[PDB]
């Protein structure tokens, strides 16, 4: 007889009826890189058919880009609450092991319980450790998990045509990727995170002091105004720096002391004492 | 004629390829073949076994 | 007497040969277990009925037979260099006070680090997460395994040690599975503390695509930086980190969320000095006349630990001078002049941020 | 042919020399000894054995590191073997034959003086120098212009007498992958 | 040079200690080296040829007692 | 009152039965410790210790047989023959070859009388080393904590290298010398694992000394 | 290259076309015994046209 299937080996599938953290009405930033993940992640999930209708094929690959700021993985814990379906959280690195033919079996158990469990979502968290060129034997092992790479690749050309997965994938640094993966016909879909601006300031700044105890006193646009001559950032776990300022204390209802003493504290590096170029 | 009858008996029917690595007079040759094998085979047939050099 | 042939009576016992072990896949059936080896082979086996089936579950260390290779006994976890991690001894406590400042970087670590743990209110109250991550840096200065030791010595509870150059691991960098399991073992023991000493190396750039070494090691970082981006609460776990220069450890590391705070040590005060000097004065027994402001006015911008070998210095140049007490004027001569040969070879300690 | 015939008939002889000292499978280095007679052992087989020794073999030849035969069943030590070494690229390195005697110099006298009384006198009259001991000196240098470098190495190959010496060209130390030429200069 | 040889016979003869035939062997080389006074060369170039040679090679082909210094004469 | 004789004969004979189980601690094995009793589904009671291999295999058994679990923390090296999984004895110490004995110096002929004008340098050398050795109750007496690190540099000569070989064979203590490069190795951190089996067999030879050299080489 | 019907290569090609061809050396020659099996041939610059 054969596996069931699918009855693995490893991962496993779910740990999601215990998951996600919380929805996505936390980060109110993108609203544009979110409609990105939309119209090619759950637009493609519920219709199948409109596609064909339309005549205009969706593709699966799906890449996302620009950290910091995080972004990236809150789109994931903000899609197990959006959709219900397949989800594989796998770290990139997570699957390599003592023996090279392990990892044709763990990612080919993943595609054939991915389509198994299809309408599917299968997530890997920056492959950056497996994409980068090698040759010793070594690490030509891991030469033979790139090889993997181009199997569960050629697997992702068997997906098609129909039903189904979604392959989504995020890393924090694209320049080493192999074109080979996001080359058109395989992942198609090159998504680049912004550094917050003035809409996803304010849209921060108030979606995380809505979950604090904050004073009347406390201006959000003195603070769209001067860290936003600057920052940047991880503005989100900046403001949590203010309400940490007042966890320095023994606090009640924080103040704009905190706040601009924490912005002052995370952080300013200035340049330049050279900078009369200017 | 009989030697060839003979010989392939004992280096058949199977014989793995080896590695030479090096030379002990007493015509024994440390061997090496996948994967960390290594071994003294005195044998004067074939040889030639001046010209084989390791490697 | 009668005890040796107790013992003689136990190898009889030992003619039983040791079981194989194995983890739980899944189950097909009840008679078909899918099974792996630790080796790596996989099985599907029956079972005898001394198992409880739901108690089986997936992903649980087993031991199998040697024939029907099948499940006897079993056994939740087993992790070797944990206790060794635990293992780690170091007295103070009142090393806590010996090490003078710097005190808003003590109290600072002693509310970040130890009130979550006890205090978890004041934090859900106000709305605020509590920190998970903190960074310690020398030597602009010096103190950050004796400080951070001796929190872990201090608050005690549960806490980790861990070196750098035990992940090196050679072949199949599972000392990232390793960091994993790690990580699972601090779930165990919950609440736990992390050492990270010397975290340049595990912390680099890959700034140039290069040979094998460096990408396996940003692949063990992956596994870190990713057990960070959780997918998990490490709210329980506290992590502290040391390193010479905070410069190579990538936005990753150096982003909020993975690491949250960011503490120095800086090249004391002559208040902080002239303290770190006084319990360095204790133990070396002295000549009735001590003044300190000598040395505070000649010793400048040397680092803790070299002030305790500038006062280890004077005395050892004061076994010459045979005297039992010894005078604070053999102080200032070894003491000024040794010092500053320190400081002629205290070349480039200039260090980034 | 003949010399095939010959060469393929002495198998009779070999098959039955062929079960004994066959086991030599594989070679071990030691790691510690335990007591008198046992020795725990490592082998490239990458399991490690604590046994004794083929008793024809003394056991106070054996030092800790040590390359032994072996017999695989019981694994006890067969033969201790004097190499540890090498990988081919210093017996690559290892040098033979003469050629471009003395005579072939241009005329450079004081320079072969020098560069010849150093290594011969010593090497050919060590006694001379024990008497007047005293000591020769460690080591040489030549350089300088292209014309005649190298050359008059040819030479103290030609003179060179008994005792082997080994030519080691410059570019074989550097290699990629760091730490195989630390190994290769100290082996060497 | 004739250090060489001396040098060459004097180490080979540590041995056994004695075992006298290495106080043979010494002299043995030095039979044809410091001999010496007739070249050959072949003997000989004219294409005649040495009647002792190969008279006394015949006979120590079973070499037993003193057929090998009746060989020796040479 | 005469039978405790025969159980003597029968604990003796049985004691040759666990000769053949002796011979021999062939394989050895790395150590996972553990402690565990089996409730069913009537009893089992016990200890339960885990096992690693030579070949890198890891097994399960019923505690051995014939040392109890008094040692050890997981541990390895523990003899055990072949298809048994039983451990008749627990063997140290440690490992390996060129890492376990880098040098094991007798001692070199030449001594401090060899070299001369240094006799300040000399001084704070010979204090720096000989200080802990003899006068350790000196320390004690007044507090002190001696020197550990003590850097060597000039350009040769100098000849610090017969400075520190020669007071180190008038050390009579124990003394590994010791190669900078040796360090760099073929795997990632060897040497690491390599420093800390020098600093075990220096922990176990105490007191000793270990000399380096072109640190420069390394540490930068 | 699809209508001739010649056997259509792109050139480098990664890391794993060093891999399946050859072993290590110049490379061309053994990429160039492949285009000699399978003749005729197109031999394609991918890309390495960039800014
Ligand atoms: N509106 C927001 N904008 C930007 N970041 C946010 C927002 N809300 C929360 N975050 C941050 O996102 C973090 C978690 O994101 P995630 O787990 O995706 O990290 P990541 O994207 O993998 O990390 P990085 O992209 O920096 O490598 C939290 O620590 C939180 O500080
Ligand atoms: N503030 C201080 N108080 C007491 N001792 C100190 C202080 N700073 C440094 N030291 C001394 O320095 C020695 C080393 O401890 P420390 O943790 O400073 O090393 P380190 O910071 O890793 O050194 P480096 O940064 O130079 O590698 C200890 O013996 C300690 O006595
Ligand atoms: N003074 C000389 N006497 C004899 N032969 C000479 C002399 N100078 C040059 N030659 C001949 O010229 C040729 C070239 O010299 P050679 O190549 O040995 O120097 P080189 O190897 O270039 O020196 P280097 O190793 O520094 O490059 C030699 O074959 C040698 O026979
Ligand atoms: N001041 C001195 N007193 C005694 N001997 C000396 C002195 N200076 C040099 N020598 C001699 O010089 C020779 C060369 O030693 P050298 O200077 O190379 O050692 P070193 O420099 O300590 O070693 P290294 O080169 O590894 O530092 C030695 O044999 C030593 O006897």
């Amino acid at each position: 007889d054969v596996l069931p299937p699918e009855a693995d080996s490893s991962i496993m599938m779910l740990t999601s009826d215990q998951k996600p953290d919380v929805m996505y009405a936390d980060i109110g930033g993108m609203d544009i890189q979110k409609q990105e993940v939309r119209e090619a992640v759950e637009l493609p999930l519920t219709h199948f058919e409109l596609y064909k209708q339309i005549g205009i094929d969706p593709p699966r690959g799906v890449l996302m880009y620009g950290p910091p700021g995080c972004g990236k993985t809150m789109l994931a814990k903000a899609v197990a609450h959006h959709t219900t379906a397949a989800f594989i959280r796998v770290v990139g690195s997570e699957f390599v092991q003592k023996y090279l033919g392990e990892g044709p079996r763990m990612v080919r158990d993943v595609f054939r319980l991915a389509k198994e469990n299809a309408p599917a979502i299968i997530f890997i968290d920056e492959i950056d450790a497996i994409a980068t060129k090698r040759f010793d034997a070594q690490t030509g092992a891991d030469r033979e998990v790139q090889r993997i790479l181009l199997e569960l690749l050629n697997q992702m050309d068997g997906f098609d045509q129909n039903v189904n997965v979604k392959v989504i994938m995020a890393t924090n640094r694209a320049d080493t990727l192999d074109p080979a993966l996001l080359r058109p016909g395989r992942l198609d879909r090159k998504i680049e995170f912004p550094l917050p601006d003035r809409r996803q300031k304010r849209l921060i700044f108030s979606t995380i002091t809505s979950k604090m105890n904050l004073s009347e006193e406390v201006d959000l646009e003195d603070y769209v105004a001067r860290p936003d001559k600057i920052s940047g950032a991880d503005i989100n776990s900046i403001c949590q720096e203010s309400g940490m300022l007042a966890v320095r204390e023994n606090r009640y209802i924080v103040l704009a002391k905190d706040f601009e003493k924490a912005y002052k504290t995370v952080i300013k590096k200035d340049e330049q004492e050279h900078e009369f170029y200017k | 004629e009989e030697e060839r009858s003979k010989v392939d008996d004992l280096r058949g029917t199977p014989m793995s390829v080896g590695t030479l690595e090096e030379i002990i007079d007493d015509n024994h040759a440390i061997v090496s073949t996948s994967v960390g094998s290594e071994h003294y085979v005195s044998i004067l047939s074939f040889v030639d076994k001046d010209l084989l050099e390791p490697g | 007497t009668k005890q040796y042939e107790k013992s003689e009576n136990d190898l009889k016992a030992l003619q039983s040969v040791g079981q194989i072990v194995g983890e739980v896949l899944k189950q097909l059936t009840e008679e078909k277990f899918i099974v792996k080896a630790t080796n790596g082979p996989r099985y599907v086996v029956g079972c005898r009925r001394q198992l409880d089936k739901s108690k089986l579950k997936p992903g649980t260390r087993v031991a199998l037979d040697m024939t029907t290779l099948t499940i006897m006994r079993y056994l939740p976890r087993e992790v070797d260099p944990l206790v060794y991690n635990m293992s780690h001894e170091d007295p103070g406590n009142v090393s806590y006070s010996e090490i003078g400042g710097l005190s808003e970087q003590i109290r600072e670590l002693r509310e970040v680090i130890e009130l979550p743990l006890t205090n978890p209110e004041l934090f859900q109250r106000v709305g605020i997460i509590p920190p998970k991550g903190c960074l310690l840096y020398g030597p602009p200065g010096t103190g950050k395994t004796l400080l951070a030791r001796a929190v872990a010595s201090q608050l005690d509870c549960n806490f980790l040690k861990v070196v750098s150059s035990s992940i090196v691991d050679k072949y199949i960098g599972e000392s990232a599975r390793l960091i994993r399991e790690m990580f699972n073992y601090a779930r165990d023991h919950q609440p736990c503390i992390i050492f990270m000493d010397e975290i340049d190396a595990i912390g680099g750039r890959r700034f140039s695509e290069g040979t094998s070494a460096d990408r396996e090691i940003q692949r063990t970082l992956m596994e870190l930086l990713n057990q960070m981006d959780g997918f998990d609460t490490l709210h329980r776990v506290k992590m502290i980190m040391a390193t010479n220069r905070p410069d190579t450890l990538d936005p990753a590391l150096l982003r909020p969320g993975r690491l949250d705070r960011k503490i120095h040590i800086d090249l004391p005060n002559e208040q902080a000095r002239l303290d770190i000097l006084k319990i360095h004065a204790g133990p070396i027994t002295k000549h009735g006349e001590i003044d300190y402001e000598a040395i505070v006015k000649l010793s400048d911008g040397f680092n803790g630990a070299d002030l305790r070998n500038v006062c280890t210095e004077a005395g050892m140049f004061a076994i010459r001078a045979d005297h039992d007490f010894v005078v604070q004027e053999d102080f200032m001569k070894a003491v000024r002049k040794v010092a500053d040969s320190k400081k002629l070879e205290s070349k480039l300690d200039y260090k980034p941020v | 042919a003949p010399p095939a015939l010959w060469d393929l008939a002495a198998d009779k002889q070999t098959l039955q020399s062929e079960q004994p000292l066959q086991v030599a499978r594989c070679t071990k280095i030691i790691n510690a000894d335990s007591e008198d007679p046992k020795y725990i052992i490592n082998v490239k087989q990458f399991a490690k054995f604590v046994v004794d020794l083929s008793d024809q073999v003394a056991p106070t030849d054996i030092e800790e590191g040590m390359r032994v035969g072996v017999d695989r069943n019981k694994y006890q030590i067969h033969i201790p073997l004097p190499p540890k070494i090498d990988p081919t690229v210093t017996m690559m390195q290892v040098e033979e034959k003469p050629d471009v005697t003395y005579s072939d110099v241009g005329g450079c006298k004081e320079q072969i003086e020098k560069l010849r009384e150093v290594v011969e006198t010593p090497l050919l009259h060590p006694e001379r120098f024990v008497n007047l001991g005293i000591e020769p000196p460690k080591g040489v240098l030549l350089f300088g212009p292209p014309g005649t470098g190298k050359t008059l190495c040819a030479r103290a190959v030609a003179n060179r007498t008994d005792a082997c010496f080994i030519r080691v060209i410059g570019s074989e130390l550097v290699q990629k992958y760091v730490g195989e030429g630390a190994r290769m200069v100290r082996e060497l | 040079p004739y250090h060489s040889d001396r040098q060459l016979m004097s180490q080979v003869a540590v041995a056994g200690l004695l075992t006298v035939l290495v106080s043979f062997l010494d002299v043995r080389n030095i039979i044809l080296g410091k001999s010496h006074y007739v070249l050959y060369g072949l003997v000989a170039a004219m294409q005649p040829r040495m009647l002792v040679t190969f008279d006394e090679e015949l006979r120590p082909l079973p070499v037993s007692v003193r057929v090998g210094q009746a060989v020796d004469v040479v | 009152t005469h039978e405790l004789q025969a159980m003597k004969d029968k604990i003796k004979e049985n004691s040759e039965k666990i000769k053949v189980n002796k011979t021999l601690p062939y394989l050895v094995s790395n150590v996972i410790e553990l402690l565990d009793v089996d409730p069913n589904d009537s009893q089992r009671k016990g200890k339960c210790a885990v096992i690693k291999t030579s070949t890198r295999q890891t097994y399960f058994l019923p505690v051995i047989g014939l040392v109890d679990a008094e040692k050890l923390k997981p541990g390895d090296l523990v003899g055990v023959n072949k298809d048994s999984y039983l451990i008749l004895e627990t063997l140290p110490t440690e490992y390996d070859s060129r890492v376990k004995a880098m040098e094991v110096d007798e001692r070199p002929t030449e001594q401090y009388s060899d070299i001369g004008g240094l006799d300040k340098q000399i001084q704070e050398l010979v204090e720096a080393i000989v200080l802990p050795m003899n006068h350790k109750e000196k320390f004690e007496n007044l507090g002190i904590q001696p020197p550990k690190g003590v850097l060597m540099y000039g350009p040769p000569g100098t000849g610090k290298t017969l400075l520190a070989r020669a007071c180190a064979a008038q050390t009579k203590a124990t003394f590994l010398k010791l190669a900078g490069p040796q360090l760099v190795q073929m795997f990632i951190g060897d040497g690491a694992k390599l420093v800390r089996d020098a600093f075990a067999l220096a922990k176990e030879k105490a007191p000793s000394i270990i000399f380096i050299d072109e640190l420069d080489a390394i540490g930068t | 290259a699809h209508h001739t019907d010649c056997t259509f290569i792109r050139v480098s090609g990664s890391e794993l076309v060093q891999k399946f061809i050859g072993e290590g050396a110049r490379m061309v020659r053994e990429l160039f015994v492949m285009a000699r099996e399978h003749a005729p041939s197109i031999i394609f610059m991918d890309e390495i046209d960039s800014i």
